[PDB]
């Protein structure tokens, strides 16, 4: 019925996609070889949302592997759960963007886009009722950001009535992993604002903070961060695969969480998260999940929701619970924090309950918050861009691929307008 | 004889209907697979072939999850396969999607199935429609379906069992839009509309039954008890019988005021059952308590217009008369000036049945009340204020506009609701 | 200087509907007062009816704007009406020739006047050039200037019939009922006044909007519906911008221009920097009933108070 096509571009996108597919395959009981060895019928009841049935009791994920360099997907293929993917969906070039948005959007991506779109069309026509797409990438690299934005624009042109989801790793506020991340981030937000239905913003620094403070992990690696992102993705898409007492798909969340077209940048979160030693000292109840969800330190983006006001909030519970408890918890949260929710929207919180819990835990929840405190990320990126752009530093790398300064000015002005809108919608005027 | 067709649309309607049909099969001795192991139950079932009973129901939804749950569950062999109708993509909390875009590909199929069901009928007198205001498919497809049925049938009564939005408790952000739009469209196509509030059911379950975790099953069981009490006059014989026409001719004084409130008594747990000698006067009195009301509104803020009392079990007419006279002489509850005789009483014989695993005791007598009161004007005012707040800045409007709805429909619906508010305020002035 | 004039052109009754058992829901009194049906009171500057011909609306539509469109940023004439009212007829049949081919001869003693014109349409949230066959164009913003359509074609007629040739070729390339759901056609005139001084910036903007459709109640699915509802969302964005440009004393704030390509083109023309006048068309029949009195009519009251500026004689 409602089915999803997955696309991942670049090094970070590829790694997050690999972790996410291992997670989902273990959730639906599919071995590395692709055969089914589960123990419930609900696992195979809605397998078609993410998988294609192959010959001989085999399941092939509906994923596209895109990269401008071959090493990352070579490692992905040679690793575990690397034989589960269809080899024809590995689409790679040979040159690479080199941390250049122009190279990934106008020089190499302009050459790989035809092949990637042919693969995407072949995957999408075989769908029975396409629900939407889903892109995993970042905003600080060349191939990831540039090719992801190009693919998003092309898909929006081809399929304008569908749902486009993005899980983009926005640049970190404190330490920068690339000298030219402001340029790429601005030029990619310029396209995300227009061509994306809803965008989930995640920061690596917030993930480190979660892994060091809540999980008490002494030495967190990128595997843990990809694990957290995979958990968030599965929690977001859980209602399409399992029955529930009150269910909401992607389009319902988009309708309930996006009041105006240009405001679709959310911050995600997960609960419960605890250390190994502290699990004996806590009780898993709906109030505890609700308390942990609405925590500043639990957010997956480096923004503090207490600096602004929530527009809308979505919580997707999983497990066996009572709707009365969930509803009174939402009411209590709304009434206690009346200064942190917008006045001109009553009942800021949307709710959904899924019957089947994550493997292991008996309870879980997912948080999606559309807050006006996300303007700080855009404001910081705009400040860095306009500081580096007056001196025209590192600009010739971008203008040697045909890009002209009018595009930079347009992107900066669009980002400034988005910041102004988010700031202005903190005023009730009533 | 005389039969009734039940229509369940949306997730709320489908689940409520599942509970109601489990209760109905339990009442008449029908096994979950339809067979009778051992004939006044044909007003809801039909004899097919060699001793199989098929309910006269149609299950409609725009997504396959809950209808598939029904198709796989223990009652998979009770319903006709073609009566569980399923779409592909739900309305996603959008009135425009359900009414204009997604409902138009299965409306013809649903109407054809309804016609096929009613043709087999020989004394059809009404439809029962279960839905919720806040949903997308619920509100939209219910409005479209009632418009089509009113065009097609016209004289047959059309009752409603809807889930009114709660004053504070909510599970969606765009609820006021859908509620206002569906009310505006449906106001001229429904003969009656009984409503309950989920928040009030939570309160009743927490207080009366002493349950701290009342999932949707308990609410659906309470609503099933209400519907069973309403239709027992049809299915069983009694001292006084009430049809589907008497409800509309007694509870609806004006064509735009057809929103009664449904309560039930006694809702008690088996711990307090052994210590209480429940009798006609006590349950009749309990039907009037503001805390026992099943919609989150205070009847003391308005004036009663017409009340229907449905007794079943070990109930004597003289005790009913005495209890009603006692209620009438009470000065704390008010009736409108132009309704000197405002009671309709029906007395049945079959006591309410107990569903194993339920949270209710076994009682020898029970009461179901349906009352028309002006205390719902406050609920209308609250809904209109929410609509006005969310609409002044045109929030979420683009979602509806992109699915085929013009901007004028919001203004039309708001003006219609204002007119309804003025009508409710004018009907309650003494003269 | 500030009054955004709103004129209502009451269309003559349709020939097929006139005798088919309908009444008139719009009653005309004179050129200053109008009455609806219930019995609502409406005043919209000048009011026209079936008696006035195509050229008879010139007296209160474009003539006391285009006296000499140099002292101000001047014309931003829109055309509401929705389907079947006659906005496209009124604009593109006659009442655009009074603008040019009828007001190209205006004196030369104090100035030397030359013009530059361009034509574009907005279809499916994309911009196309109607005079030359070119693909979608990109709108670029900047602090110094306004919005500029990257790739538009500029033309400088040096006579009068050149404008009629350009206009005639600008309508056969419009997406003409694949009248029905269509594209918003924008005509831009640039006035040059080289002195025989540097007071030469003026631009005249003429817009012929599309109509809002109800789809399922009156319309279709597939195409004519995907190409539809883009008109609806663009009109919603335009209405939001208009409402935000005339709200009480707050005004200012943040006006959501970027929600559509149509409103971006009007960033420098819908705000208060020019003398602008609106035209709306309404059908007096009762078959439409509701769509004739809504943001078609209620909203134009809110756009009679769009305070503007004209001191910038540039
Ligand atoms: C003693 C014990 O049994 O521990 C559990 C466990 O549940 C705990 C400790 C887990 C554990 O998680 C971690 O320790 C962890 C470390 C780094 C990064 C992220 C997590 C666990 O890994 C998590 C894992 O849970 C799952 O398997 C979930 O289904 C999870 N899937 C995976 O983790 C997974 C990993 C590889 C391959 C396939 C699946 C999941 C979560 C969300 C959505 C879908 C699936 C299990 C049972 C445990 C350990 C092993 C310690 C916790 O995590 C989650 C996601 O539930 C830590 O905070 C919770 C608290 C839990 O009690
Ligand atoms: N009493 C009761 N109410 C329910 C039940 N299920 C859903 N609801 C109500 O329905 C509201 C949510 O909207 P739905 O009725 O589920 O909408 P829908 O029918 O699924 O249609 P969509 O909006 O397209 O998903 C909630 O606010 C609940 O109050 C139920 O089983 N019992
Ligand atoms: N070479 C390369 N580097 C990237 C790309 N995208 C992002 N990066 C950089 O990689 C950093 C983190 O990415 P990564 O560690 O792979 O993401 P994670 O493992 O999921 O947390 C970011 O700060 C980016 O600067 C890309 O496409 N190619
Ligand atoms: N003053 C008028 N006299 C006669 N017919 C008119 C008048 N104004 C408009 N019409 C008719 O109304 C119709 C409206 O169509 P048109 O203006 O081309 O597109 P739209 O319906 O989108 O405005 C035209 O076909 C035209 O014949
Ligand atoms: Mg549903
Ligand atoms: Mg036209």
């Amino acid at each position: 019925m409602r089915e999803i096509v997955h696309i991942q571009a670049g090094q970070c996108g590829n790694q997050i996609g690999a972790k996410f597919w291992e997670v989902i395959s273990d959730e639906h009981g599919i071995d590395p070889t692709g055969s089914y060895h589960g123990d419930s019928d609900l696992q195979l009841e809605r397998i078609n949302v993410y998988y294609n049935e192959a010959a001989g009791n085999k399941y092939v994920p509906r994923a596209i592997l895109v990269d401008l360099e071959p090493g990352t997907m070579d490692s992905v293929r040679s690793g575990p759960f690397g034989q589960i993917f269809r080899p024809d969906n590995f689409v790679f070039g040979q040159s690479g963007a080199g941390n250049n948005w122009a190279k990934g959007h106008y020089t190499e991506g302009a050459e790989l886009v035809d092949s990637v779109l042919d693969v995407v069309r072949k995957e999408s026509e075989s769908c029975d009722c396409l629900q939407g797409f889903q892109l995993t990438h970042s905003l600080g690299g060349g191939t990831g950001s540039g090719m992801g934005t190009l693919l998003i624009s092309k898909i929006r042109e081809e399929y304008p009535d569908r749902i486009m989801n993005t899980f983009s790793v926005v640049p970190s506020p404190k330490v920068s992993d690339t000298v030219v991340e402001p340029y790429n981030a601005t030029l990619s937000v310029h396209q995300l604002v227009e061509n994306t239905d809803e965008t989930y913003c995640i920061d690596n620094e917030a993930l480190y903070d979660i892994c060091f403070r809540t999980l008490k992990l002494t030495t967190p690696t990128y595997g843990d961060l990809n694990h957290l992102v995979s958990a968030t993705m599965s929690g977001v898409t859980t209602c399409l695969r399992f029955p529930g007492q009150l269910n909401a798909d992607l389009r319902k969340l988009a309708v309930n969480m996006v009041p105006f077209p240009r405001l679709h940048f959310f911050m995600p979160g997960f609960a419960p998260l605890t250390s190994r030693g502290s699990q004996q000292y806590r009780a898993l109840t709906v109030p505890e999940l609700t308390q942990q969800m609405f925590d500043a330190k639990n957010m997956m983006a480096a923004c503090d929701p207490r600096h602004g006001r929530y527009l809308t909030v979505a919580a997707v519970f999983r497990g066996r619970m009572s709707m009365k408890e969930v509803d009174e918890q939402m009411l209590n949260v709304q009434n206690k924090n009346s200064s942190y929710f917008v006045e001109w929207i009553p009942n800021n919180v949307k709710t959904a309950v899924c019957d089947i819990p994550p493997r292991g835990l008996k309870m879980s929840a997912t948080f999606i918050g559309n807050s006006t405190a996300i303007q700080e990320l855009f404001k910081r990126i705009s400040e860095q861009f306009t500081a580096m752009f007056r001196r025209k530093a590192f600009l010739h790398w971008y203008t040697g691929e045909g890009m002209d300064e009018m595009e930079f000015t347009e992107a900066e002005s669009n980002m400034n307008d988005l910041v102004s809108e988010y700031q202005q919608y903190q005023d009730a005027t009533a | 004889m005389r039969e009734c067709i039940s229509i369940h649309v949306g997730q709320a309607g489908v689940q409520i209907g599942n509970a109601c049909w489990e209760l109905y099969c339990l009442e008449h001795g029908i096994q979950p697979d339809g067979q009778m192991p051992s004939d006044s139950f044909n007003t809801f079932f039909s004899e097919t072939g060699a001793g199989k009973h098929v309910p006269r129901a149609v299950f409609v939804d725009l997504e396959p999850t809950v209808i598939d749950e029904v198709r796989t569950g223990t009652y998979r062999q009770l319903f006709h396969p073609e009566q569980l109708i399923t779409g592909k993509e739900d309305a996603a909390n959008n009135y425009a999607r359900g009414h204009y875009t997604i409902g138009k590909e299965i409306i013809d199929l649903v109407l054809d199935r309804i016609r096929k069901l009613a043709d087999q009928c020989t004394g059809l007198q009404g439809f029962l429609v279960f839905h919720s205001f806040g949903g997308g498919t619920g509100s939209g497809f219910t409005s479209l379906l009632m418009e089509r049925l009113s065009v097609d049938y016209g004289k047959k009564s059309k009752l409603e069992f809807s889930i009114y939005p709660a004053p504070q408790v909510s599970t969606a952000v765009v609820e006021p839009y859908n509620s206002i739009l569906t009310t505006h469209t449906t106001l001229e196509h429904s003969d009656c509309a009984f409503m309950v509030d989920n928040e009030a059911i939570y309160d009743i379950c927490r207080r009366n039954l002493d349950i701290e975790r009342p999932t949707y099953t308990n609410l659906n069981r309470l609503i099933s008890q209400i519907v069973s009490s309403i239709t027992a006059s049809l299915r069983f014989d009694g001292a006084l019988n009430v049809d589907l026409t008497e409800f509309q001719t007694n509870l609806v004084p004006y064509p735009r005021i057809h929103f009664p409130l449904a309560t039930y008594a006694p809702v008690i747990s088996a711990e307090k059952a052994y210590h209480e000698q429940l009798s006609v006067a006590e349950i009749t009195n309990a039907c009037f308590e503001p805390a026992n009301q099943m919609v989150k509104c205070d009847p003391r803020h308005g004036k009663y217009m017409a009340c229907c009392l449905l007794y079943r079990g070990d109930v004597v007419p003289k005790d009913v008369n005495a209890a009603i006279a006692t209620i009438k002489t009470k000065r704390s509850i008010q009736f409108v000036d132009w309704c000197p005789t405002g009671f309709k009483v029906g007395i049945n014989y079959q006591p309410p049945t107990v569903v194993p695993g339920g949270d209710l005791a076994k009682v020898q007598r029970a009461v179901c009340m349906l009352s028309n009161t002006t205390a719902i004007a406050e609920a209308w005012a609250r809904l209109d204020h929410k609509f006005d707040l969310m609409y002044a800045k045109r929030a979420f409007v683009h979602w509806y506009v992109g699915e085929g709805m013009e901007e004028g429909e919001f203004s039309e619906a708001r003006e219609d609701m204002a007119a309804l508010e003025k009508d409710y305020e004018e009907v309650g002035v003494d003269s | 200087c500030h009054h955004m004039k709103v004129v209502v052109r009451v269309r003559p009754e349709n020939t097929k509907e006139k005798a088919a058992g309908f009444h008139k829901v719009v009653h005309v009194v004179d050129k200053h007062i109008l009455v609806f049906d219930k019995d609502l009171k409406f005043v919209f500057d000048a009011v026209f009816d079936e008696t006035s011909t195509q050229s008879e609306v010139f007296e209160h539509t474009t003539k006391p704007i285009l006296r000499s469109f140099l002292n101000g940023y001047n014309c931003t004439v829109l055309a509401y009406g929705a389907t079947g009212a006659g906005k496209t007829h009124t604009m593109l049949g006659s009442a655009d020739e009074p603008g040019v081919m009828y007001l190209t001869m205006l004196h030369k003693e104090e100035k030397i006047c030359s013009t530059a014109v361009s034509y574009l349409e907005v279809y499916n949230e994309q911009i196309r050039d109607l005079l030359v066959n070119s693909g979608p164009l990109a709108v670029r913003e900047d602090t110094q200037k306004g919005v500029v359509v990257h790739g538009l074609t500029l033309h400088q007629p040096k006579s009068s019939e050149e404008i009629l040739h350009l206009l005639d070729n600008g309508n056969k390339n419009r997406t003409q009922h694949p009248t029905s759901s269509r594209s918003h056609a924008v005509f831009q005139i640039y006035l040059r006044q080289q002195d025989k001084q540097n007071v030469r910036i003026a631009k005249m903007s003429l817009i012929d909007l599309a109509g809002s459709e109800r789809a399922s109640t009156s319309g279709a699915k597939g195409t004519r519906f995907v190409e539809g509802t883009n008109i609806n969302r663009s009109l919603l964005a335009l209405g939001n911008v208009i409402n935000a440009l005339a709200d009480s004393k707050r005004k200012n704030q943040h006006i959501p221009y970027r929600n559509s390509k149509l409103t971006r083109l009007l960033k420098d023309s819908l705000g208060g920097n020019c003398q602008t006048i609106m035209i709306a068309a309404v059908s007096p029949s009762s078959v439409f009933y509701d769509d004739t009195y809504n943001t078609l009519k209620y909203a134009n009251r809110a756009k009679d108070i769009k305070s503007s500026l004209k001191s910038n004689v540039l």
